[PDB]
């Protein structure tokens, strides 16, 4: 007769979880853990407390330079990282071109922090003046020009020779920028700084650079066919800057102190705040996981998971569920 | 698969053991009931959670890629830094999710070890006081009540103690 | 291999059998003559039919080298792009050879595994009725037409009907 | 295990046992003793020496770094070149850890399916002239010298030439 | 005597086939599978439909500029791709260099196709000598110049200020190219352009340029001293270069208006046309294969095979095979 | 009575060592083989029986232009790679900058030995004085200046033009390097070469290239406010270099003709000479290791492990061992 029994068996239950081996696919599993985030909030957030520095409609160039439609950013707190878009509106507002630009780009991905003084006030030309406005930079309806740096013309009928030097007392590294303005013909040239034959010396304890003027013919750019150059150089504590010129000079009014290095980057996004905080961003939202991995973007700063190109990344880790 | 267990001799599961991974389903005279081994279960939660965490900390060190911005007139070095940049992002995609198949197919065939080695277990306990059904059931030539069930389950079962009321029991049967 | 099945406890394989990969060989009144489990060779088909393509389909997405020129001072970066393209010829080359080799050595135990659980598929169903010869061979203890043996092959073999008659047997034998 | 047999139904090993990595501890009439198999131990060590000059050979072409130095408005190729080169490292330092992690834990595997391939090797031989006393230990239904030892170390053990003592030896006992 | 038996055993056949396993090699196998392609056909083919833009002894630049040995070449159709030899021989036949051509030959590689036009007819110059010629560019027995730019020297004995300006009225972007003369001494500039200082403006809505001739010593190439630089820009639909020059101008004549853009590449080689089809293209022959991996080159166009390094591929399909 | 018995085991022992796994950490087993290198003999020594050059507080710049406190390389015998300190004090001694630096540096990892020799007798410039000297450039107390290259400047109160040639009837190919100095001020420019605007040309078969001086105010450095500018160029095997300045031409006096080549790098250390051996060198020590890895320093040279950052890497040889 059937007398005492006794067997041995496993769990089972009601899910229905699939996971992937080589030799099989969509296998139905008891217990199992997803390992990849996939979601992110859209938003642009603090990065532990700190805000980034969001341009807006602003190119980097259009903020250091100080185009007139970017007074948003005249001084800006510590910042994080900063966000700048695909192709900024507010960019170099009169024609032309940015020296060494991706480099300055790349250097400015290692700052958190600037902050700006006059190092030549617009009080201090008295020979010359240094009042110049373009129409291809506006302000409130009528024209302007880059706040940080200035147009000088001739004053009278006269262009003298400019020696101007600035020694950097303060114990930071400084930022200095300027430019050159290349006109369209002889006469032109004449009506604006005198001089027919014109050139601009720059010295520090490493730069040696000489400028002279393209005179020259070339398509209208918003109504221009003039251009400008700008160029940029990083003076160390205790050293010295040089300008000497006889005409075409754009020189400088604010440079920027060098206060805290750190990890940053700038983003290409097109996005705006979002007024909340996380540990890490993307371009395109934050994310607050603890997944070992995400799929979401690239190109991330702060304290991230990992990531990959999957779609789906899920471990077994219970046992083979019975149909 | 690699086993014979699980979907082997023996078919599906018990929703009933509710308890654990691995265990005991006993029938006698105080009636039925389940039991789930818990050392057996615990060295399998242990063993598996080992190996997730492992898995982590083998990818904390995995590569970044930084924007770079290049002129109209760097073509050639913008096309090498996409293309470097691409080519990591392949080879560690490629890593993460081999090796989430690879171990997946080991997770599921550790079990099923654990499974078949339960059930040697006690068939090297019992020996010829019980028949060997062939689908994970044992019927026993003796009685046991709910302190013997018990002793197979800590692994103290004295063969010879039950050893006569079987061997009448066997000799009933050849008979 | 890691189960002992082929090229162990059973030795060699069978020329003569030209339908599938494991199988079995009858021999009573009827004759002898060679029959394939049909069941077992083309699930074993299946995992190996996915397995190739896995290898494939893993390596779709691999890095492809682009030719690029620098003239005589771009010494630096000519070497940087050489290295860079060399670098991850390397590692997909290690990827696709080691991954062969790993999956071979699986596929061979995998073939080791199948045919052992085809054993103890039929061991588990004969019990007392057979004898384990030790050579992968049943020796029954009462008669199999071609209709008995076609019960074991897809698992159908009625134990108790067989029981009384093997009983006696091995009596004489145990006498 | 993931076969049972080591730190399993069998505890433990022998420190008397110096002379192979699988064995037996025999004992009969003359005395006690520990004996090596070494034909399955030859195999064993050509299979882990196999195993590390794979692993060597595999990894002969592998990422070099070299010092290249760039001026201070070189930043971004400066950039490139340490993240690439970053890069191949943290890939190969992942290679060569998780290829040992793998293979480390398939060496442990590997002896433990040995033994049980060899614990299988005497019991497919024996059947019931002998019992399992559930520890890797065989008790004899009769007497073995030390010729009837070998001939199941070599695997040329004559069953039913000692058949009969060891049935009648046991009917003594099961009456 | 021997009862009823039934056994359980696996495949065996008269296979050769050897795999390898981290543990083992050259295991005796009842099926494998190969998966690596190491044949090709040795000939330069057609890519899909498309024939090939195979140059001869030709180089890119001798095409382009327009070496009078090149005539083969004053007018192709659409290509798959562009085979140049690793030495052309028919290059730049008067001596010189050509300004960021890597970058060019780059850009080379996203097109199909071009369509040449005469932007500046040879008759329009009336007060030059639009005919300048050298023994160093032969035609037909006589010396001649390349055909796509124009040799302008002094008429009389004078050479007014040059100020010409094209603009771009074609849909499609056009490839312009340009030259200036590096003479040899101050008596050979007045016997072919009068003036004894000179340049050569260009401009553009992104080109500000401007070129002066180096008149110095040099070693003789081809018999001669003098040299030649040539220059080239891309320029946009409806946007127009503006040229000014009192010398040493090598003025454009024919320009390329880039009609089709996609994949292609240029191969090196030294093979010739074999009148052949295919899908998949190496510097060294064609592939026909259905393998997942080849060996052949590294460097293919096409739908191809993965490459790698590797002589031997093969998957254990089966398993190990009884003697 | 019991009868006979067999029983099946494994070997045990007296090990201690641990291997890891990913399912269970520092399990004890019975044989292990360890396969990283942890260990190096931390000093610079000869690879295989070439000894490095060693500069100590020379830079590649202050060996090569012969910085007066570098006398010490003046004939360097052939060498298997070369060190260098991080921040070398004998570099450039008279301030300025030295052009295409690191691709010349790239060029000097592919040669073992040069061989100096004299294009220009320090006494055949027979119209020109010849013995310029700074103290920005001190040999034993008094001022000097760079050995391999002339300063030379006006006498009586002229500076005629000088023509230099030179064909290079060697086998093997030369190294040549030359200057260009920019004074402060029109006054120094008059004092030093007579002339108030110059130039300077170089011309080669490949090379066509025109200086001219920048004369402007800088910081000072050292004491100094001008600026010497060098440059370089490898003259080809049958070739010609072709010299013309009328002022500021820092003239070559001796050249370096390349006469072996082969494999070279060069380190960054602070250590010197340690009169050791070794055929696997790094930065901070050598190797004698027989393991196929190493973790000391990703930068090697010579026959060498293979690099990984990892703390400790062991294999399970043997099973697991009886607690
Ligand atoms: C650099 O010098 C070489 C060889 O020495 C010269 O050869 C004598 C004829 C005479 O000129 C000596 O005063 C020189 O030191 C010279 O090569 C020789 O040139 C001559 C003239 O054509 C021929 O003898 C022959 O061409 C060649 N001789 C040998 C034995 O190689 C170089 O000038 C010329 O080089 C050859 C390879 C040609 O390319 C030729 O056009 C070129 O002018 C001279 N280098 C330069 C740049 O002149
Ligand atoms: C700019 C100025 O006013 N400097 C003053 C000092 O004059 C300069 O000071 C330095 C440092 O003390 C040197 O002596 C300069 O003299 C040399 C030099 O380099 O040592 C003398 C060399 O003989 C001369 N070489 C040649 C070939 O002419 C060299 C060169 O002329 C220049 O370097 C060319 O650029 O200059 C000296 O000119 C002054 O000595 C100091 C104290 O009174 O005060 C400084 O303000
Ligand atoms: C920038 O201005 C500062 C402030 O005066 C100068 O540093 C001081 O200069 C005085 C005047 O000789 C002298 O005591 C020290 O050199 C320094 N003093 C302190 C307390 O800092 C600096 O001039 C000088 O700086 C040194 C380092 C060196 O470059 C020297 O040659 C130079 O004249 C000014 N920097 C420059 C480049 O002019
Ligand atoms: C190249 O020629 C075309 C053809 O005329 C110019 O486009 C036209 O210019 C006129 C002149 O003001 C004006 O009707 C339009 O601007 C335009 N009309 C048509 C039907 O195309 C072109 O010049 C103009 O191009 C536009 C885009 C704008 O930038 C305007 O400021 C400019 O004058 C000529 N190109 C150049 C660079 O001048
Ligand atoms: C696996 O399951 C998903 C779930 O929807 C399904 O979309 C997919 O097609 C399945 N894959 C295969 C190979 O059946
Ligand atoms: C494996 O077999 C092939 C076939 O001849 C042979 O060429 C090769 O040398 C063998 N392997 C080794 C390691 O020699
Ligand atoms: C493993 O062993 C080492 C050495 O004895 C010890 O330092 C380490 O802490 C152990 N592992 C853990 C997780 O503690």
């Amino acid at each position: 007769d059937p007398g005492d029994q006794i067997c041995i068996g496993y769990h089972a239950n009601n899910s229905t979880e699939q996971v992937d081996t080589i030799m099989e696919k969509n296998v139905t599993v008891t217990h199992a853990q997803d390992i990849l985030e996939k979601t992110h909030n859209g938003k642009l957030c603090n990065l532990d407390g700190v805000k980034p520095l969001i341009l807006r409609d602003c190119s980097v160039a259009g903020w250091l330079l100080g185009n007139p439609m970017c007074d948003e950013f005249l001084n800006v707190p510590e910042w994080s990282y900063i966000v700048e878009k695909i192709n900024p509106a507010n960019d170099l507002c009169y024609p032309g071109n940015f020296n060494d630009y991706e480099e300055l780009k790349h250097l400015l991905s290692r700052i958190n922090h600037f902050e700006k003084i006059q190092i030549t006030p617009k009080n201090s030309w008295s020979d010359h003046e240094a009042s110049g406005v373009s129409s291809a930079c506006p302000y409130q309806g009528r024209s302007s020009f880059f706040r940080n740096v200035v147009w000088l013309t001739k004053k009278d009928n006269a262009y003298p020779t400019i020696k101007r030097s600035y020694n950097n007392t303060n114990q930071e590294d400084l930022l200095v920028l300027w430019g050159i303005h290349h006109p369209n013909d002889a006469t032109e040239q004449t009506r604006l700084y005198q001089n027919p034959t014109t050139y601009i010396s720059v010295g520090t304890s490493t730069l040696n650079q000489k400028l002279v003027p393209k005179i020259a013919t070339r398509s209208k750019v918003k109504g221009l066919s003039g251009r400008m150059e700008f160029f940029w150089t990083i003076l160390k504590s205790n050293d010295a800057i040089n300008f000497e010129s006889n005409g075409n000079f754009i020189a400088p009014e604010n440079a920027y102190k060098i206060v805290k290095k750190g990890d940053s980057t700038i983003m290409k996004s097109e996005l705006e705040y979002g007024d909340c905080n996380t540990k890490c961003q993307t371009p395109i939202g934050a994310i607050n996981s603890s997944m070992p991995f995400h799929n979401i973007h690239p190109l991330t700063i702060g304290e991230c998971p990992k990531y990959v190109k999957s779609n789906r990344l899920v471990l077994a880790t219970g046992l083979r569920n019975s149909p | 698969g690699l086993f014979g267990a699980i979907a082997g001799f023996i078919e599906g599961g018990w929703q009933g053991m509710v308890d654990g991974w691995y265990g005991y389903h006993h029938s006698n005279e105080q009636g039925s009931g389940y039991a789930a081994d818990k050392e057996s279960t615990q060295k399998a939660i242990d063993g598996v959670t080992n190996k997730v965490n492992s898995i982590i900390d083998k990818m904390n060190t995995q590569f970044e890629a930084v924007g770079r911005e290049f002129n109209n007139l760097e073509r050639r070095i913008e096309n090498l830094n996409k293309k470097m940049e691409d080519g990591f992002l392949d080879v560690w995609t490629y890593n993460a999710e081999l090796l989430v198949l690879m171990e997946n197919e080991r997770t599921l065939d550790f079990h099923d070890s654990n499974v078949k080695n339960l059930y040697d277990k006690v068939r090297l306990q019992l020996r010829d006081n019980a028949k060997e059904l062939g689908n994970g059931c044992f019927e026993f030539y003796h009685r046991c009540d709910n302190e013997c069930m018990e002793s197979v389950r800590n692994g103290t079962y004295d063969y010879p103690q039950y050893s006569e009321e079987a061997r009448l029991k066997r000799e009933e049967i050849s008979g």
